């Protein structure tokens, strides 16, 4: 989401500078994305995505 | 084949199962290959085919 | 290292059995006692009905109240049922003997239908019949 | 080197139940007043 | 082990030939 570009970069940024592996940075960053996140999937027996929003755009009251 | 963008903690597992270390001597060499950081060149996206083309290597030219 | 019971507890691990009945009753009842005195004290300064409590003395309450529950003599306690219905040395028994041990005698030659084991097995219009929980539970639902 | 011994646990009462349930679908709001 | 007790009964009931 183009929503999320800004903060992506400084936790990538910050475990780069934190550890010295330049693949275990991109790792890390995809776990935290993934927490944060919600995808979609078509019907097909193939299941490319189709989409991915926030876990705040879809609450609906104030159970969290 | 299902999961291939977790081919490091295959590798973890597979040094302890065949090769034959413990679980320690691992958290302690990693520690120290930090201050060396190789990054030492050939390490993009062409140096792959060219390794999977020797005639030297033919363990790989079939995959 | 010095408290009377944190070294009893320590020399009936370290010990054992080796040593005759009664040591071992003292060595474990005073831990029993002391935990019920403080038990007990703590429940004296509450209040009774839980509408009248705050939220931690509500918590506390109900996490050490259940050391005091009983589970085996229940019977015996409740049976004094008679009043709210109505309105023995051993010997007068039948099955038992003297030395609380089963006369086989009587129950092999006059075909005596129970054993009274408590009171209130002479005559008798209380009732109570057992039941088995999960039959009661399916019937309910 | 010695002769250990355990100590009986006290019996517990809490009542059965099902395992619970990981997606915990309940009320949406949380208060009286609504 | 030891699952449960066995509650104390009332009376027990027997029979004979």
């Amino acid at each position: 989401p183009t929503s999320l570009d800004a903060s992506a970069r400084k936790v990538w940024d910050s475990w780069y500078y934190r550890t010295g592996n330049a693949d275990a940075a991109t790792q890390q960053t995809q776990r935290w994305l993934n927490e944060n996140t919600v995808t979609f999937q078509s019907e097909g027996s193939d299941g490319k995505s189709i989409g991915m929003v926030s876990k705040h755009q879809l609450m609906v009251g104030d159970n969290p | 084949a299902l999961y291939p963008d977790q081919a490091q903690l295959f590798s973890t597992f597979d040094q302890m199962d065949k090769i034959g270390l413990d679980p320690q001597t691992m958290i302690e060499a990693d520690k120290q290959a930090a201050s060396q950081s190789r990054e030492m060149r050939m390490e993009s996206d062409k140096a792959w085919q060219e390794l999977k083309n020797d005639s030297r290597n033919k363990d790989l030219s079939r995959l | 290292m010095c408290e009377p019971v944190s070294i009893g507890l320590g020399i009936m691990s370290v010990a054992g059995a080796t040593m005759s009945a009664s040591q071992q009753a003292k060595a474990e009842g005073a831990a029993i006692d002391a935990q019920n005195r403080q038990a007990q004290e703590m429940i004296k300064q509450m209040n009774y009905s839980d509408a009248n409590l705050k939220m931690q003395e509500r918590d506390l309450k109900e996490q050490q109240m259940a050391e005091l529950t009983e589970t085996t003599l229940n019977g015996i306690r409740n049976q004094g049922v008679r009043a709210a219905v109505a309105e023995d040395t051993v010997k007068e028994r039948a099955g038992i003997t003297e030395s609380y041990n089963r006369d086989y005698a009587a129950i092999f030659g006059n075909r005596i239908a129970n054993i009274e084991n408590t009171q209130s097995a002479i005559r008798g219009q209380g009732k109570i019949i057992k039941t088995s929980p999960l039959a009661h539970a399916l019937n309910v639902a | 080197c010695f002769s250990p011994k355990i100590s009986t646990p006290k019996p517990s009462v809490q009542a059965p139940e099902p395992a619970p349930l990981s997606e915990e679908v309940a009320s949406v709001d949380i208060g009286a007043e609504s």
